[PDB]
């Protein structure tokens, strides 16, 4: 049926962000990530990111920053490969103005387009409730291999495209196969899911082939 | 995801047209029952309690009072925390509960999946986006992200851009977010205010001052606090007090009779003031509609009034009229 | 409509506990104090907070064995010397084992995995965390896999051979007549390897 | 989870015969491109060079040696790093390398920020993908292989030293681990050595510790260590610079009693192997995994069916070999990079 394959597919992406957003909310209580806004040591917070992302590479995000109430005070360094540079990393904290949420933001970038989901936590002082600033978290959605992998695996559906409105941003073709994306977005079973992110529908869609 | 209360009814025009329906009901004189039923209706009601704020207390006091006025026949059991599963058994036709935390979500969900009771939301006025399906019986409240809004508006007139402030949250959850997050994004938006600190607090007036004792020891230079409840703000001004802080600016949230003392003492120096009765009576309206096989909007926000330390005590005393109509009798 | 998405949910959920739990400076201090009151009230703590997702049992190392255990490994049949050997098959961090042992009371088939404990300062290897799942008559496992999978029964199967199940015993059919009424199969993969395991849901 | 070397070879018997076909490649004489390109090729190098130990400054020197004896037109960016340093540089070198669109980007794969910038890159229409220092292929990447991955096998290396501190000292023999910093190394080199030793001669792991990978990083490790657990007849390190500063601390607290492994064998672990300093290193017959690369990239150009794999050989250097030995071995090892 084509609505249950279009609930299974969104039921796979929820929970591959369900998940990496457990792991942020998690990690977030950390002492090491608390105790950095008053200690500012970086040796201390990079070797406790590592060994968060080493425990966990299917959950760990794109890229990741610290601010307190006036900006960003720490950087992972990661988001400048995805053409995100300082100031377009200010206004992605400027966008994320709840906690606890997903965004779907589309951005320019000098390489192109970027198409991302961001959430933010505060980072408490347990003995005074006193929030010392936000930790965020970015899926780069672009090329992303493991989620178009996870997509087609667990739902069994032969690929998938992402595509925003219908520009094509990631895919799990092999190369092998009688169509290519081209193909497919010219709309044998393609079967269109569209993308919910907070409730709300963006732009995105996946395209599903059997 | 939720609704802002204006998105919604953008969004249906249906429940636009029946929410302003249910305002002109609560605004015009009791309307009684026209279908009279075969046993006395059951509501099941869980609050708060054990708080400063009279908000919920009163408003028990303005749904009896119009429900006895529009001739309807009920049971009203009631409980105040300091179990919902004990709540559950009761079968009611009516349950009104709130919903802050997750653990209310939880709740909830499964009350509107696994049960047939008809379910008030109080204190929330923005419809779950995900449950477009099946929507709960009534959403009730002040709407916290206009209240927040008007406080902003009001602050953001009596200091310059680039003022310090600091913000004392609810607890953590819904209110949090929905009072204190707005006002933080408009008056930085719009007065370029800069905040020096926030703190959640546990949503008494003990956290209320350990908060503020606490964020005024580690960032003394405020112009002002913002707190997002009544019993927080009032714990804020005994920490005030005994700093010999009184440079520093402080707003309620909800202008009951506590509030209003303290406004009137000049403890307080702002508020946001709601037309407290008009939530009790929407829900008797509401009940009422229900009996009478009628179509019930999903969401009811009532009004605002903004109050300052300045204003006369013949000011207040209209406005404690307006808003206290039924619950001081 | 598929359990396969909700099985490694479920240990990837496990996981996410696990990995941020051996973070803690209550599993650190442990290893200097040894205060077992302590350790077994945390471990208690997360447990009652989130029922669904916990190991069936937990043991602790440093680089000379096991310093302590949960105590619920002996009643599946995992005594000193099999769990002993369970410490030295999982030899890499970080990621999960299928292991099938012989025990005194039947085969046992479990899930596995470790994670080193580390002083975030020094950069030094206290011990080892591990955290095992006993799928064999995993029932809680098996009523979460059919509820969130809105299928009426679910059969945990190692190798053709029942090892779990969901059936209530009033049905029109057993578990026998699951596996030779609509039953569709779902083989579970291990750390990027397809393992023997396969889920038998019926509708 | 990764596919082991000879594991991956066995499953696809294809791939075996890839890969010995390259061997034979690199092993035998250039014999130069078949099919000359309209253009340069680009290529683009991001790599953890910035050590004490030489490999990648090496593995560069014969990689470029051999694209010139094959008579391959290229353009070469180059980029060097220290390990977990220099992170906004490296982000920003592979980026621009994508955006330029390199016909080949050589990296590698440690960490999972290395893991996460190379699934982003899997896709590429322009880019093809060498991942350098690692020979055992991601399982979940299967069909969407990277064009090479190359190195000396961790595992092996750590085996061939495993063996050999097996012989030197009895059962139930007291060590310590200074490990890489934390991930892929640190597993395959670390892990590796302790799981063969504990099981085949009882030896007794008294410490272990993640160090940032360089030489005052594993001075400090292993002064915390040997503090802590100054009962230890050797150390096992996983690493070339952390070696180095284990060498340095065991001077600093008059410890050669202790034994040391080196890891690789480049020239500063070879003099300090004949100086006597370190006891012990599995050395690399270094210059195959550049010279591999160049060939890969030959085969690419004509055509040909590249392997998704290549390993290249160790020998066992002890302080106790001849000057004889080394040099005869510094001459296998380093045939392009010394000349
Ligand atoms: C109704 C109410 O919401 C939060 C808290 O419960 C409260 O009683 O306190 B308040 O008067 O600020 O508003
Ligand atoms: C190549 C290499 O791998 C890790 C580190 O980068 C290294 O240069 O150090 B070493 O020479 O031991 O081997």
């Amino acid at each position: 049926s084509k609505q249950q394959t279009s609930a299974l597919i969104h039921n796979i992406f929820d929970s591959h962000f369900a998940a990496i957003q457990i792991h942020h909310d998690s990690n977030s209580k950390s002492e090491v990530i608390r105790d950095f806004y008053t200690d500012r040591d970086t040796d201390v917070l990079n070797f406790f990111f590592l060994s968060i992302d080493q425990s966990d590479p299917s959950h760990t995000p794109e890229f990741r920053f610290l601010t307190d109430h006036k900006g960003i005070i720490w950087d992972d360094g990661n988001a400048h490969f995805y053409g995100v540079n300082d100031l377009i990393l200010d206004s992605l904290a400027n966008r994320v103005s709840f906690s606890n949420n997903w965004y779907y933001i589309n951005v320019m970038t000098s390489i192109g387009s970027r198409h991302m989901l961001v959430r933010r936590v505060p980072i408490l002082d347990p003995s005074t409730g006193e929030v010392l600033g936000f930790s965020f978290n970015a899926v780069v959605l672009d090329n992303n291999f493991a989620l178009m992998e996870k997509l087609k695996s667990e739902s069994n559906v032969d690929n998938v495209v992402l595509v925003a409105n219908s520009v094509p941003l990631a895919n799990s073709l092999i190369g092998d196969e009688p169509y290519n994306v081209a193909d497919v977005l010219q709309r044998l079973l393609v079967i269109e899911t569209p993308i919910v992110v907070n409730a709300v529908t963006t732009e995105l869609c996946l395209l599903t082939v059997q | 995801g939720y609704w802002g209360y204006q998105e919604f009814l953008d969004e249906f025009p249906e429940q636009r047209n029946l929410t302003n329906a249910l305002s002109e009901a609560v605004r015009a004189q009791p309307v009684p029952l026209s279908k009279p039923t075969q046993r006395p209706i059951k509501i099941s009601v869980v609050y708060p309690g054990q708080q400063v704020s009279d908000y919920w207390v009163r408003n028990i006091a303005s749904f009896e009072k119009r429900l006895y006025k529009l001739n309807i026949n009920y049971q009203l059991n009631q409980v105040f925390t300091r179990s919902l599963m004990e709540a559950l058994k009761s079968k009611s036709d009516y349950l009104i509960f709130t919903l802050d935390t997750t653990r209310h979500r939880k709740f909830v969900e499964h009350v509107l999946d696994s049960t047939n009771t008809k379910l008030i939301l109080q204190n929330i006025t923005t419809p779950v986006r995900e449950w477009d399906k099946h929507q709960p019986f009534l959403y009730v409240g002040f709407d916290h992200a206009e209240g927040s809004r008007e406080l902003a508006t009001e602050f953001g007139k009596f200091f310059p851009k680039h003022t310090y402030y600091s913000v004392l949250y609810f607890s953590e959850g819904y209110i949090s977010d929905v009072r204190g997050d707005t006002f933080i994004h408009q008056v930085n938006r719009d007065n370029n205010f800069e905040l020096q600190s926030a703190y959640y607090t546990k949503a008494t007036k003990q956290s209320g001052y350990d908060a503020a004792k606490a964020s005024l020891a580690k960032h003394p230079d405020v112009d002002f606090i913002y707190a997002c409840s009544t019993d927080v703000a009032l714990g804020a001004v005994d920490a005030l007090a005994e700093l010999g802080r009184e440079d520093i600016m402080i707003n309620g949230w909800g202008g009951g009779s506590a509030e209003l003392d303290a406004i009137q003492k000049g403890d307080l120096d702002i508020t946001v003031m709601r037309m407290n009765d008009d939530t009790g009576i929407a829900m008797a309206e509401a009940i009422k509609w229900d009996l009478e096989d009628k179509p019930v909007p999903t969401v009811y926000s009532g009004d605002f009034e903004i109050v300052t330390k300045a204003d006369s005590p013949e000011r207040i005393e209209a406005l404690k009229k307006r808003a206290f109509r039924y619950s001081d009798n």
